[PDB]
């Protein structure tokens, strides 16, 4: 019988709040009498500077010359196409011929010196990779702030499957029977683990026989959480990579190669196709089975063949 | 059979996107790339399994560094360049400088979660933190009260011409720093507090008797308000907190529904059915027949159920008075026949091998029927102890005095003392099913009886009515009911196995149709065994 | 006017998205070497490799330029908002020194790389002469594929977590904090 | 058997509020404190005050920007103060409070204090429940911790013992201790927490250390509601191995009640039982163990297992009745000391916990003013009223 009316006191009302007792109880006589919220040069946010007559907002260490919240400028400040536009070289010495006595000014460099000239006039900004850059790896893409993404990340979880979530499934299938995870919807059956053969769904009155499974991001294949060493599943960040593909970097110490991988060429005429050899070909790997970034046709007899005399030539050593 | 190694894994792959991964990284073993210990590796989930065929590779092949873990990355020597005054030549030997983790790198740019919880637990935590923020104030003002108080005595034995010049440091002669200084900022306003502070280091025993007097009545004021919020407080606590402790019991009411219908058990039998078969076909060829096996060890769990199961023969409406007779007679006469007990010797007063080939329809309300059997079963087994601690509940003589125990089911009789907690619970589940419970306090009861743990007896009213509706499918379907007097005439209790279960097996696959499934229900006498064993579309296909 | 890459360099301005954006991973500015030997080591081999037509004069034009040009855009276009803070720390040393950091004497060739990738969108934003686009286009083609025959020597691909040289150094809490942050 | 316990407690340690809705609370403490003293424990222990810890002293993990910013921390002027909070990540996700550099100088006070009182050997077991904190890094504060005390008293016990284990019991480990201690080889670091999308989101199976701190650091990922049983299973073997493998000649145990069943951000099921039997059975080795809390984000739970905690380090058995305290009203309707473990899913199976306990046996069997430093001077502290 919880009573929020006259047990709820005066002095001390509903608390993460204050009340008038600090201010009108407080009596002491003992002393006897235009601006941007997106910083449109890297996309992201944080501390904010503005400009009075620019409606641009930019970072405290994105400005060509670096400064610091400690010691930030007093009176107005300005941006460098401000001090271009509203300043000198725009309102007095109007641009008639400037641009060429850039070139006749500093010992004809005139093959850049017009790219000398807009630098002084365009406002700093943070990397930014070319469109023409993007096309050719269609794995790749761009995320919300401008950060790098290509299939190895997972897409992230919209609200309603990350808060209102309901109670029964919270944020992993770490509590409670769900039999769902067990059964994939594209055929109805069951999902079979890769390392145990067993779906392993338990039962209902004894809940604890069950054995969480997880499928995979890229083959779809079932896993459980008890052979592959990991404590529960893989919702936000990277897409979860069963142990079963290949590595992006890989180390072998002999200092050391990387060989992080080759990333992925979209369809067109710079992914180029040759097979002539199976036998020796040290081709370091990047290959695509069938039935320069070049990618031979390889097949399963060369590999199958290559992998033999390999381990006949090592098994002297 | 180097030649046939590869054809095996083939057929042991399956899937031909894993082949093709397997043929990869066995290429880049091959191109001087991967070497011993990660191609092991990756073996130990590609080929883990099959100890012969890992076995051999490990004999073929010639078997007999650092971990780097995702996390905890090597910084660059410039940062490691940093004064950090307070360090000796066995410090620096042991602490490293040059590795750094930070949380953002383990949730690769996407944040991390909390556990999800309970509503009940959710304002658990919003009244601890209301709790929290009263006795706190009310605390730091004790400590700011023996504070001026220690002045005050200092004072009280001194003179006006050192009273006049008292200066002191801040902290007030204390190892304290600014304890005080939240206090009497908390107190008075943000501007005014500053002031009268100031004036309290640098003239104290002219402010310090009045700023005492207020911090008094400040003190008194919050003590008395910590008072009377204490008894709401309590009161809401005590429904709230076992309720918090619920978790998978508060959603009982739903996932009871959710998991015990046909299509469920079906899939769970159909799992275990599956695993067993294809690990058979990766072991050994023949195939057991016991799966999902029950254990009756207790006699009298079959008579609570027919005291539920009356219960509630007496208290619906939706049938008529002759269905329920016949539905009830079924009931009993169920274990009458199936589980050998002649009759049922409860049936007076205080009452409110063999194989069974059967349809979908009484595989449900036999697996029902194990269901509630094994929640019973987790009842009784705990009962011994539970009522035990039951009884040797000893109240705090203390709450006794000044009333702090949770006398709300105590009111109603709901209370479980001096009497058996399984007799007490079979007559609450009478009353449940009677529908004059007011279920929230059944489960209450429940969840401050047995310490939470009876939880899968929330809804034995919802799995009762199912198990009733379930058997009234028993005699209005035809072929159940064909079923049911066919085993009138199987069942003789005599030494007639292993000749007359083959022609029962073939008229019940004549008898039904294709699309519905079959099941092999064995009960053996002795021990009070049970076995189920799945043999669906096993006999129509030859 | 269009401008092509080798994929080879694609790639390896891919991978330093990656490392910087992803990995969080900046690059090494106390390297070995930096981009004003790239640019002396490309001249002087070109003039060693062809004869004496006159193109030595307009290709050491075109490397001042590309000197100079680099040490403009280091603050315009380059510098991922991570590195920004590293710019900052070696900029306060210099003022602190008493010596002026031009960009070419600490930063490795993958920011000329990156000048080099976001060069047609300058170009297309200038009312600039078509046969000296013509020339500073065949310039950047030949510097590329000079890139790609000396190409192992100059991005090798290493892991700052296990060797002392990587060309690329782990970004630390405190720096994350403090670029990516406030 | 019989062991001299040395209890580390201060009046203010419980009057630093870190914010309104604050998962962190050190009011926990004071009531801890009160429930030892109102149980009669006084009689067969001995109690001191530690000192707050200085600038300097404070140095000796921790940067010296790092340290200034602590002490020079204040809520009122934090409008400005935003390069250096984000450098230390300190108001984002650990907001700003008054007195902060006091309740650090307190809790590393305690934690050196209890570390000297085990070097000196004038007590068997230390207990230092004003300050437990292991989520600091060097120049970095999350979990609502910020000065990483823990490390400040392995430093002070490696000034005399050879070698120290640090023991992680609850949920959200303690990732400042195990980067301290990642290539050292004197330091072995072993915890217990769960893995997967939690907040620390280090340690793995792999995180075993490098250089000369390999296989020196063990971490145990568990799952949802791990009950009391499991946790035994998961607990004293490996403790038996670690024991018999590195032989540790002082133990840091972190305790705290994170890991029981009711916790804000916390998803263990541990009972009050199962998280006192663990330290039972890691006192009955006889070495030298020194304790901590800084875990729990309940409170009315965390001060009776802190209680029990300590009446299994006295060697007494205490009754489950509670008598009248001044915050006698926190514990629940039955008014017990007993922290009932909840019904939650066990979804930790066996056969996860052994292939987990095979793999770390395959890594541990490899294994076989600085005036006022030194601590080992205190106030004596012996005037408390705090019994009601
Ligand atoms: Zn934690």
């Amino acid at each position: 019988k919880k009573r929020p009316k006259r047990l709820s006191s005066q002095n001390v009302n509903y608390d993460l709040k204050r009340r008038k007792i600090i201010t009108s109880e407080g009596i002491e006589r003992s002393f006897k009498n235009e601006n941007e919220d997106f910083c449109s040069a890297c996309n992201q946010s944080g501390s904010f500077l503005c400009c009075d007559t620019c409606p641009k907002s930019f970072h405290f260490l994105c400005l060509d010359p670096p400064i610091d919240p400690n010691n930030l400028p007093k009176g107005d400040w300005h941006c460098n196409e401000c001090k271009f536009k509203i300043f000198i070289n725009n309102s007095m010495a109007t641009l008639k011929k400037i641009e060429s006595n850039f070139i006749k000014q500093n010992n004809n460099v005139k093959i850049f010196a017009k790219l000398l000239f807009n630098i002084d006039s365009h406002n700093p900004k943070q990397f930014q990779l070319p469109n023409y850059i993007k096309e050719t790896f269609p794995a790749v893409k761009t995320g919300s702030r401008g950060q790098y993404s290509d299939e190895n990340d997972k897409i992230p979880l919209t609200d309603r499957q990350l808060f209102n979530t309901s109670y029964g499934q919270s944020i992993t299938k770490l509590d409670s029977y769900n039999p769902d995870t067990h059964i994939d919807s594209n055929s109805g059956k069951f999902l079979i683990c890769y390392k145990c053969n067993q779906t392993r769904l338990g039962s209902w009155s004894h809940p604890e026989n069950s054995r969480l499974i997880m499928t995979c991001d890229y083959c779809q294949t079932p896993w459980h959480l008890d052979c592959v060493p990991r404590a529960s599943f893989k919702n936000l960040g990277s897409k979860w990579k069963c142990p079963l593909h290949s590595p992006t970097k890989v180390y072998k110490k002999i200092n050391y190669k990387v060989w992080k991988k080759q990333r992925l060429i979209n369809k067109k005429n710079q992914l180029y196709y040759e097979p002539l050899q199976k036998i020796g070909y040290q081709n370091n790997g990047n290959i695509q089975i069938i039935p320069d970034f070049k990618i031979t046709q390889i097949d399963e007899n060369s590999i199958k063949y290559d992998f033999f005399d390999k381990i006949y030539k090592s098994k002297m050593v | 059979e180097e030649v046939t190694f590869f054809e095996k894994a083939k057929r042991y792959i399956g899937n031909k996107h894993l082949y093709t991964e397997f043929l990869k990284i066995l290429n880049l073993y091959s191109q001087d790339i991967l070497d011993l210990d990660d191609l092991v590796e990756k073996v130990d989930f590609y080929l883990g399994s099959n100890k012969e065929l890992f076995t051999w590779f490990k004999n073929f092949v010639g078997y007999q560094c650092e971990a780097f873990g995702p996390s905890y990355k090597r910084l660059p020597k410039s940062d490691t360049f940093m004064p950090c005054s307070g360090r000796d030549d066995m410090c620096w030997e042991v602490l490293n400088d040059e590795w750094v983790g930070h949380p953002v790198w383990a949730s690769e740019d996407s944040g991390f979660i909390a556990h999800r919880k309970n509503q009940y637990e959710e304002t658990l935590f919003k009244i601890e933190e209301e709790r929290h923020e009263y006795d706190f104030y009310i605390e730091s003002n004790l400590r700011t009260i023996q504070c001026l108080e220690t002045i005050v005595n200092k004072i009280e034995n001194m003179t006006e011409n050192e009273k006049a010049n008292f200066k002191l440091p801040p902290g007030l002669g204390h190892t304290s720093m600014t304890i005080y200084k939240k206090v009497i900022r908390k107190v008075y306003d943000k501007e005014r507090g500053f002031e009268i502070i100031d004036a309290l280091h640098e003239h104290p025993a002219v402010t310090a008797p009045v700023v005492l007097k207020r911090l008094k009545q400040k003190d008194e004021e919050w003590r008395r308000a910590q008072r009377e919020w204490n008894k709401v407080w309590r009161e809401l606590e005590q429904k709230v907190f076992f309720k918090s402790l619920d978790h998978l019991g508060l959603t009982f009411k739903q996932a009871d529904k959710k998991l015990l219908t046909t299509k469920q058990l079906i899939s769970e039998i159909s799992s275990i059915k599956v695993d067993q078969t294809n690990k058979k076909i990766h072991w050994l060829t023949p195939k057991p027949k016991s799966q999902l096996d029950f254990d009756f060890p207790d006699k009298n769990i079959f008579y609570d159920i027919l005291c539920l199961a009356d219960t509630f023969i007496t208290h619906t409406t939706a049938y008529s008075n002759p269905d329920k007779e016949r539905l009830k007679d079924l009931l009993k006469y169920f274990i009458s026949l199936f589980f050998s007990i002649s009759f049922e010797k409860i049936e007076e007063s205080l009452y409110s091998i063999f194989n069974l080939f059967a349809n979908t329809n009484i595989y449900i309300f036999f697996r029902h029927w194990t269901t509630i059997y094994e929640r019973l079963l987790e009842i009784k087994q705990m009962n011994e102890r539970v009522t035990k601690e039951i009884n040797t509940r000893s109240t705090v003589t203390f709450a006794k005095d000044l009333d702090l125990l949770s006398s709300q089911l105590s009111e109603m009789g709901l209370d479980f003392v001096g009497e058996d907690a399984y007799k007490q619970v079979l007559r609450l589940s009478r009353r449940l099913i009677n529908g004059d419970l007011e279920h929230q306090w059944f489960e209450e009861s429940l969840r401050q009886a047995y310490n939470n743990k009876a939880f899968k007896l929330y809804t034995i009213d919802k799995v009762t009515q199912s198990l009733v509706k379930h058997a009234h499918t028993l005699m209005t379907d035809a072929k159940t009911a064909e079923i049911m007097a066919l085993f009138v005439k199987d069942r003789n209790a005599s030494t007639t196995s292993a000749k007359d279960q083959i022609i029962y097996r073939l008229q019940v696959r004549s008898h039904m149709s294709n699309t519905e499934n079959m099941f092999r229900i064995e009960f053996d006498k002795r021990t009070l065994h049970v076995s189920i064993q799945y043999i669906a579309l096993d006999d129509l296909t030859l | 006017i269009s401008l092509q890459i080798p994929i080879k360099l694609k790639s390896v301005l891919v991978d330093d998205w990656e490392y910087v954006t992803k990995d969080k991973k900046i690059c090494r500015l106390p390297a070995d070497v930096t981009v004003e030997m790239v640019l002396n080591k490309y001249e002087h081999e070109v003039s060693q490799e062809l004869e004496s037509p006159g193109s030595q004069s307009q290709l050491s034009e075109y490397c001042a330029g590309l000197k100079l040009y680099f040490d403009k855009c280091l603050g315009n276009m380059l510098l991922y908002r991570l590195e920004r803070l590293q710019y900052d720390e070696l900029l306060k040393k210099s003022s602190k020194d008493q010596k002026p950091l031009v960009p070419i004497r600490i930063y490795g060739a993958i920011h000329l790389l990156r000048l080099i990738s976001v060069l047609p969108e300058l170009i297309s934003s200038t009312t600039m002469d078509l046969q000296s686009c013509q020339l500073l286009i065949k310039q950047t083609e030949d510097f590329l594929v000079w890139l790609l025959m000396h190409v192992d020597e100059y991005f090798n691909d290493k892991d700052p977590n296990r060797s002392d040289d990587a060309l690329y150094v782990n970004t630390s809490s405190q720096y994350e904090g403090v670029a990516l942050g406030m | 058997d019989k062991r001299r316990v040395a209890y580390f407690y201060d009046a203010d340690v419980g009057n630093y509020a870190y914010g309104a809705g604050h998962p962190m609370k050190p009011h926990r403490i004071r009531m801890a404190h009160s429930l030892i003293m109102n149980y009669g424990l006084y009689k067969k222990m001995e109690i001191y005050r530690a000192k707050p810890a200085t600038k300097q002293e404070m140095c000796q993990f921790h940067t010296d920007e790092y340290i200034d910013f602590l002490s020079r921390v204040t809520p009122d002027n934090l409008e400005m103060f935003k390069r250096e909070s984000v450098k230390f990540n300190v108001g984002d996700d650990c907001p700003v409070f008054d007195g902060l550099y006091e309740y650090c100088s307190i809790s590393g006070g305690g934690s050196m204090e209890g570390a000297a009182r085990l070097n000196r050997g004038k007590c068997d077991v230390a207990v230092n429940y004003a300050g437990g904190l292991h989520h600091a890094k060097k120049s970095e504060a999350s979990g609502f911790c910020y000065l990483n005390d823990i490390v400040l008293g392995i430093i002070e016990l490696l000034r005399y013992h050879p070698r120290v284990l640090y023991i992680d019991i609850d949920v959200h480990h303690g990732d400042g201790v195990e980067e301290a201690f990642y290539t050292t080889d004197r330091v072995m670091t072993c915890s217990f927490h769960k893995y997967g999308e939690f907040f620390p989101g280090t340690g793995e199976l792999r995180d075993i250390g490098v250089g000369a701190g390999k296989n020196y650091a063990v971490n145990v990922p568990l799952r949802d509601g791990i009950d009391d049983a499991t946790y035994r299973s998961v607990f004293e073997p490996v403790i038996k191995k670690i024991m018999e493998w590195y032989q540790p000649s002082a133990v840091v145990l972190q305790c705290g009640g994170d890991s029981l069943s009711g916790d804000r951000l916390g998803c263990f099921n541990l009972s009050m039982e199962g998280h006192a039997n663990c330290v039972n059975y890691v006192k009955s080795f006889g070495i030298p163990m020194m304790v901590v809390g800084g875990g729990g984000y309940t409170m009315r739970n965390v001060a009776r297992t802190w209680c029990f905690e300590t009446g299994l380090l006295n060697n007494v058995v205490l009754d489950k009745d509670l008598p009248y305290n001044e915050y006698y009203e926190y514990y629940g309707p039955d008014y017990k000391l007993s922290v009932r473990p909840s019904n939650m899913f066990n979804v930790n199976t066996p056969e996860y916990l052994d292939k987990v306990m095979t793999n770390i046996f395959a890594n541990l069997e490899n294994t076989k003013v600085e005036e006022d430093s030194a601590e080992a001077k205190d106030t004596k502290g012996g005037s408390q009223y705090a019994r009601d």
